RNA sequence: CAGCGAAGGAUUUGGUGGAUUACUAGCUAAUAGCAAUCUAGGAAACUCAAAGAGUGCUAUGCGGAGUGCGCGAGAGCAUUUCCGGCAGCAGAGAUUUCAGCUGU
């Protein structure tokens, strides 16, 4: 389908 | 065709007499040293402990 | 460092005998690569320690062993009578992993066993996270899982929901490990949010091997489809794709300089200059008619009868140690170490006391197991949000 | 360790020294090799005099080899860079050092 | 500009130069 | 074979190479002069100086070591490290060894060729890998506490192996077992080569041949009641007697 | 004690070699090439490993000047002021170094 999939969850214990 | 490999030679890194100190040979390349910003951060928390 | 070089127009850097180039080198050197014939057991799993000092050999029946290899010092051997996949070193030669039949095992210096993991309920591929003092677990189960080793705490039980997990290797700039699963999907994890951080899609079928370069920025893979792939980290760009090499790559693994490392079965094939961003770097087999554009491999050197199952190269030497059927080999490769070892971290001549605090000095500054990110520069800055602009309240 | 201090407090003359033709980094790097075994010994425990000695005799003759190859190559007496009042200086400093640490033989003084 | 025979003598002294020893042990053979 | 013994191979291979400050402290310490404590905070230059000065001295009670002045005993040579080269420069370092040491055969007797060699094994480490050479041109002298130190800081090859309660002991090898030594060919043709360098060379003495006859008619004399043994030995014993005879000394 | 009884008798134990399954040759990319190449129980130590304590150990930070100030000076300020150039002179000093002049 594609090359690459980044997923944007950013991280509330590295807030 | 020339073939040279490393050459550790075990004396510079390792004293000839029992008293005189060993090199510490450094490199101070960021390749090596992989985590500037975590590890002095964490430092920091060791220094505020 | 060292090297090699043609010096002519007839003769190759690939076709060039280990007898040649052992006859040509000093008679340490010569002496160091070391070939261990071990018959009865299995086929023997590789891992030297971060330095260049120790050894531990794992034989798919029962026998590992844990051993000086410059000197000749055995340090612990046990024959354990169940199946050992892999087996890894902790922080030093004091401490070693043994992924057994089911449950994985931590040892002592001298042989005695300290932990049996009641986590880690299988195991296929150990890592250490060396800073972080992360021992890292994956294997048929979709478990991925973190073990704080010095405390003895788990960490992360993280789901992969792809299956087993193929081959895992540690990115060593990041300390995010990229597991290869059935899918070809080699997708890259921290164990601080569960869903995995960045799915690349490299190979077809399953993925067999995996190896990042120690600069963090590329990373070599291959697949059970005869495909071997380079990969741009920090950009996440497929570099440049050898298709179709000859027969499937069994393990890949890249050298201290830059330097790659083909396992074909019964084959070790190694490129230099194969990780520039060009299209002459790609990684070939032939210069067509003798075409001065392509690599041709650094070294080659086809084994007897012996598959290999794990090429790992010695961190501060120019040899690499690949473990295959009836034992051990080290190959003298001239240009695959640092020459210029940093003494102030991991040091090939470390005696007892600075042994001792060098790893309580990296017990102190261990990094905590949430900073593991994708990139390591994230820590010192300010929020994505709580906009860039300070505003000392007039204006609010 | 002092001794990486003393070390990297060398290489402002050697860098210049080599930037200006008369050295090639080959061989400052075997001078550097020497110098760093030299330093080593120096400021290392149970030391001694005889140690002062051959530093001080390493560093007067290259000295003088730097004297030779600069009259030899660049034909001029000397390059008005940073090393021709560096590498006497630090003669004078080691023997500096080597009276701190050994007030007692009168040899040396 | 041609090396100096007493410079190769001085720079053989400040290198560590060993090829003139191995030259010579090469070269040396049981004559007497 | 086993992993131990297969390894063990490898640790008598790189024994030569210290690897940290304990098995170099280990490794400096054998010396033929002075004992542990006091060997292990020498400097390659102090045994330098001095085993040149009785090299000096021994070069003018005999002149033909200023040779080994020139290529062995030079300043750049406490800088050359053995197992740092090629083999074939290895090759060309202990044949120059072989050379010294069959030279120096005879003076064992004084102390300037114990301060002449100490540095010699300090530094060139004939004590671990030049060993045999060593121990067959100072053999003669086996009553003596010159060889009862250098058998206690050797490592014993696997021709000399009755030897190897000997080490380390006050009494010195006696000579029954000197002639058990010496009754087996396989030592006897290593012997005989030796002589032949020593004939070729005329570094031949009035010691050395009395003391390897005196063991050879040992050796017959153990022989004498084996014809096959004798018959066996022949063609040795009698080939250094051709070889004796085509040499000029009144004495071989 | 006896007898048995051809130039010895009777034991302990290591290593190697051959068997312990039923003998169709080696390698590789395999309808072929290769085989010279796939390229274009107690005790000795220097036996080692791991900890601990004590004794030590130092553990150990532009320049000559000249020019006006800073209370005979350097602890700072500041420089074209000559120099750290060239040969010779002649006073010296162990060929290479200093002392004062010509030009530069």
């Amino acid at each position: 389908l594609q090359n690459v999939i980044i997923n944007e969850k950013v991280n509330k214990k590295n807030l | 065709m020339k073939i040279k490999t490393i050459k550790r030679s075990a004396d510079d890194y390792v004293p000839v007499k029992s008293t005189q100190e060993s090199q510490m040979p450094r490199n101070l390349n960021p390749e090596l040293h992989p985590f500037e910003r975590a590890r002095e951060y964490t430092k920091a928390l060791n220094a505020t402990k | 460092n060292g090297y090699l070089e043609p010096e002519n127009e007839l003769e190759k850097t690939f076709k060039v005998q280990q007898s040649e180039i052992k006859s040509s080198v000093d008679v340490s050197t010569a002496n160091k690569a070391l070939d261990l014939s071990l018959k009865e057991f299995g086929p023997y799993h590789i891992k030297y320690a971060k330095n260049g000092t120790h050894l531990l050999i794992t034989g798919r029946k029962g026998h590992v062993a844990s051993m000086d290899w410059r000197k000749g010092q055995l340090r612990a051997e046990l024959f354990l009578n169940e199946t050992c996949h892999s087996a890894t070193y902790l922080q030093n030669e004091q401490y070693f992993a043994v992924a057994q039949k089911k449950y994985t095992f931590i040892y002592d210096h001298e042989g005695t066993e300290l932990h049996r993991l009641k986590q880690h309920i299988e195991a296929r591929h150990l890592d250490f996270l060396p800073y972080h003092y992360l021992l890292v677990t994956a294997g048929e189960t979709g478990w991925l899982k973190y073990h704080d080793v010095s405390t003895g705490q788990l960490v992360s039980e993280l789901r992969t929901k792809a299956g087993p997990t193929m081959a895992m290797a540690q990115n060593p700039w990041n300390a995010v490990m990229h597991l290869g699963h059935s899918n070809g999907t080699v997708s890259l994890w921290s164990p601080s949010m569960p869903e995995p951080l960045v799915k690349l899609l490299s190979a077809r079928g399953p993925v067999n091997s995996i190896a990042i370069d120690r600069s963090g920025y590329y990373m070599a893979t291959t697949g059970a489809d005869r495909s071997m792939k380079i990969w741009d980290i920090r950009n996440f760009k497929q570099l440049h794709s050898v298709e179709s090499l000859p027969t499937p790559g069994t393990n890949v693994s890249i050298s201290d300089t830059g330097l790659l490392a083909l396992s074909r079965g019964p084959h070790v094939t190694l490129w230099k200059d194969a990780l520039k961003l060009s299209g002459d770097s790609k990684p070939c087999f032939g210069s067509m008619g003798g075409n001065p554009h392509r690599n041709t491999p650094y070294m080659s050197h086809l084994f007897a009868g012996n598959k290999v199952e794990n090429l790992g190269f010695v961190p501060f030497e120019d040899l690499l140690g690949v473990g295959h059927q009836t034992g051990i080999t080290n190959l003298i490769v001239p240009g695959a170490g640092e020459a210029n070892y940093d003494a102030l971290e991991l040091n090939p001549f470390e005696t007892k006391k600075q042994r001792q605090e060098q790893e309580v000095r990296t017990l102190l500054n261990k990094l905590p197991a949430d900073t593991i990110t994708l990139d390591p520069n994230s820590i010192g800055s300010v929020d994505k949000r709580s906009s860039t602009i300070r505003l000392n309240a007039k204006d609010l | 360790s002092k001794t990486r201090y003393y070390l990297e407090q060398c290489i402002p003359e050697m860098d210049d020294l080599v930037e200006k033709g008369l050295f090639t980094k080959n061989e400052v790097s075997l001078i550097m090799k020497k110098r760093t075994d030299f330093e080593h010994r120096l400021n290392s425990r149970g030391s001694s005099i005889n140690d002062y000695i051959k530093y001080i005799n390493y560093e007067s003759n290259v000295n003088k080899l730097r004297a030779k190859r600069c009259k030899r190559i660049l034909q001029v007496k000397k390059t008005n860079s940073l090393s021709d009042w560096s590498i006497q200086q630090r003669i004078g400093f080691i023997y500096q050092r080597g009276t701190n640490k050994f007030p007692q033989d009168l040899k040396f003084w | 500009p041609p090396p100096d025979e007493e410079e190769q003598l001085l720079a053989k002294f400040v290198f560590g130069d060993t090829t003139d020893l191995q030259e010579n042990l090469a070269k040396f053979n049981a004559d007497f | 074979s086993s992993l131990s013994d297969q390894l063990a191979q490898v640790a008598s291979n790189n024994a030569t190479v210290a690897l940290d400050r304990k098995r170099r402290q280990k490794l400096h310490s054998a010396s033929l002069i002075y004992n542990s404590k006091t060997a292990a905070t020498q400097d390659y230059d102090f045994i330098f100086e001095n085993a040149s000065k009785a090299l000096e001295e021994l070069s003018q009670i005999e002149p033909k070591f200023a040779i080994f002045s020139r290529t062995l005993f030079s300043e750049s040579s406490i800088s050359l490290d053995r197992n740092v080269q090629t083999k074939e420069e290895i090759k060309d370092l202990d044949n120059a060894i072989n050379a010294y040491l069959l030279l120096a055969s005879s003076k064992w007797y004084l102390a300037p060729t114990l301060h002449a060699t100490e540095w010699l094994v300090r530094r060139f480490q004939i004590h671990v890998k030049n060993t045999e050479m060593l121990l067959l041109s100072t053999l003669n002298y086996y009553q003596t506490p010159v060889f009862k130190r250098i058998l206690s800081i050797i490592k014993l090859p696997p021709l000399f192996n009755c030897l190897s309660n000997f080490v380390r002991s006050e009494k010195p090898p006696t000579a029954l077992t000197m002639i058990k030594l010496f009754n087996d060919m396989d030592f006897l043709k290593l012997y005989t080569s030796y002589l032949d360098q020593c004939i070729k060379h005329n570094a031949t003495y009035t010691n050395q041949l009395l003391f390897t006859t005196c063991c050879f008619i040992n050796v017959v004399a153990f022989n004498s009641n084996n014809d096959e043994k004798l018959n066996q030995l022949v063609p040795i014993l009698l080939e250094i007697s051709a070889k004796l005879l085509a040499s000029k000394s009144k004495d071989c």
